[PDB]
């Protein structure tokens, strides 16, 4: 939270991991894994 | 090759700038001058018009003089509105150039109103009123007529030399010192806070890299002059604040960061951001008043900022108008009150001042014609005091009449029903105004055409531009009587004059007040009738 000192001179990297075989989809915010995640059916295609 | 230095602008600026000074310089001969006066203008014919903005402001300060110098800038300004004029008048603007910022629109407002007076007051000069012949005429087409300025309130003040009054004679609060005291020390606490947001905490150690104030120690270590002379900037706003009769009240009379934010979001009303706005430009005088008794020991190449707060470009005023509304805010909820028209945007419209003027002068037009008749009837006075204002009259305000009512037709005939123009549609005043103002040219030109001598011609041709602007339906449907019984008194006067003409014609009369009534006829009235009945039916 930065509504003090909004702004970061860091640079900020999202990382996307797809397993193929299992349909999951999970992210990092800076090597620190988020919450988030999905499960998609086979034969999704997914664009970045 | 300027046209595209969106990027040097602000070296453009400085240029224009040099070149506009060199212009304004001792010891350069008429060839020299002319030079420099060549390239300017060439300049700025290829310039955008928004680069132009800084000198536009430096213009509105030198040229409302009209000395010597005032001739060429006369000039450049004339060729610079003609060309840019839907920069600032219509709303879309020229493409690649853009629209006007509203400061441009208040600058061209106070050119306009300065020039004006100034001409009016002067004594006539041929050539400056050929100067200004091509005239405010520009400058009053490119400022649209429902142009509204934020601020319409009289400067009541002035190279420039701002003098304050000193009260120091008279005692000060001492509560009001320590409440400035304790406001100091609160605005210590916020500015830590400030430092806290950029992230940077003041710290212990010394070092100027890091741009951390070292001096931050506990309050009670200070040494006691700092405090005082770190405060007489604030004492002496205050001060100056109180002295220029702003009166402090108490509203309700007597008998770990911080948790509030003090933040914008509370009302103001549009006469209290007036006085926050006059209250900063105090503020700002006296910071340029001790800016000047500093430089004045140089003697020489005034810093061109240094200006009226409010006339600079609004950028500026968010910091002293920000501290003026925390300020204010704050010493209203403790309960000291601090307190110093009405007019509504029709009234601020640029068009609605002008008729006003236009009006007056209509009625000064009576006054002194009616003195005139009468001292030609005995006692006749040849000196004729008035000649300064008839001259103001035939040579200004009848072609600046013209070309303004000519150009913005379409926004007077405009209703919200219909609007023939672009932009806007002129209001029930501005209406009543400008039928108030042909009947009072027909009634002046009645019978008077003699009088006026070579500049009847283009009083007839007035009229009818003005003939073309009314709309009468909305005046007569609701309108005063007051302009509504003119507009009857014209058509029956015409009727009147048209009867006495046919019987002279009948010859009745044995042919003076016949060759009066019938040249006033024939070259006046039947035509602006004509043209009247045309655009009734039109």
């Amino acid at each position: 939270p930065g509504q003090q000192g909004r702004i970061s001179h860091t640079d900020l990297v999202i990382g996307c991991l797809v397993d193929l075989a299992t349909g999951l989809m999970t992210f990092t915010a800076n090597g620190k894994e988020s919450n988030t995640f999905f499960q998609v059916e086979p034969n999704t295609k997914l664009f970045p | 090759l300027f046209a595209g230095t969106e990027h040097r602008a602000i070296m453009v600026d400085s240029m224009l700038h040099t070149v506009y000074r060199l212009s304004r310089g001792r010891s350069l001969t008429k060839a020299q001058r002319d030079v420099i006066e060549d390239c300017l203008m060439a300049l700025c014919r290829y310039i955008r018009p928004s680069m132009l903005q800084h000198l536009l402001r430096r213009l509105v300060f030198d040229v409302p003089i009209l000395n010597e110098f005032a001739k060429m800038p006369l000039k450049l300004l004339t060729n610079h509105y003609e060309r840019c004029w839907k920069y600032y008048c219509l709303p879309t603007g020229w493409a690649n150039f853009g629209v006007t910022s509203e400061e441009e629109l208040h600058l061209t407002r106070k050119l306009f109103w300065g020039i004006f007076d100034s001409l009016a007051h002067k004594k006539y000069d041929q050539e400056l009123y050929r100067m200004a012949m091509p005239c405010l005429c520009a400058i009053a087409g490119a400022l649209p007529p429902d142009y509204v300025d934020a601020s319409y309130s009289s400067k009541a003040e002035k190279n420039f030399d701002p003098r304050p009054v000193e009260t120091l004679n008279v005692i000060i609060p001492e509560k009001l010192d320590s409440f400035i005291n304790k406001f100091a020390e609160y605005t210590h606490e916020k500015w830590a806070f400030d430092k806290i947001q950029n992230n940077w905490s003041y710290g212990e150690n010394v070092d100027e890299e890091l741009k951390t104030h070292p001096m931050l120690r506990p309050y009670k270590t200070f040494s006691e002059k700092d405090k005082e002379i770190y405060r007489w900037p604030i004492k002496e706003s205050l001060k100056a604040m109180i002295a220029w009769e702003w009166t402090i009240e108490k509203a309700r009379e007597g008998e770990y960061n911080p948790q509030p934010p003090d933040l914008s979001g509370v009302t103001l009303s549009r006469e209290l951001q007036a006085m926050a706005e006059q209250l900063a430009e105090n503020y700002h005088n006296t910071w340029g008043r001790k800016k000047k008794q500093e430089l004045e020991a140089k003697g020489g190449g005034t810093h061109p900022l240094l200006v009226p707060y409010d006339t600079l470009t609004a950028k500026e005023k968010a910091r002293d108008r920000e501290k003026a509304q925390e300020l204010l805010k704050f010493l209203q909820m403790n309960g000291y009150a601090v307190t110093r028209l009405d007019t509504s945007s029709i009234e601020k419209r640029f068009a609605f001042g002008f008729l006003q003027q236009l009006l007056r002068w209509m009625d000064i037009s009576q006054e002194f014609i009616a003195h005139l008749e009468a001292v030609v009837s005995s006692g006749r006075v040849e000196k004729s005091p008035h000649e300064q204002e008839i001259k103001f009259f035939a040579k200004i305000l009848l072609p600046l009449i013209n070309q303004y009512f000519t150009n913005h037709c379409l926004y007077f005939l405009s209703t919200p029903a219909k609007v023939l123009g672009s932009g806007g549609h002129a209001s029930n005043k501005e209406k009543e105004m400008i039928t108030s103002l042909f009947c009072k040219l027909a009634a002046l030109v009645r019978h008077r055409v003699s009088l006026f001598g070579t500049d009847a011609p283009a009083v007839v041709n007035c009229l009818h531009i003005l003939a073309r602007s009314l709309d009468a339906r909305t005046v007569m449907k609701s309108g005063p009587e007051i302009v509504k019984a003119g507009l009857r008194s014209f058509f029956e006067s015409a009727s009147e004059d048209i009867e006495k003409m046919v019987e002279n014609l009948r010859l009745g009369k044995v042919s003076k007040g016949v060759g009066q009534n019938l040249t006033y006829t024939t070259v006046a009235l039947l035509p602006v009738l004509t043209t009247l009945f045309q655009h009734i039916a039109q």
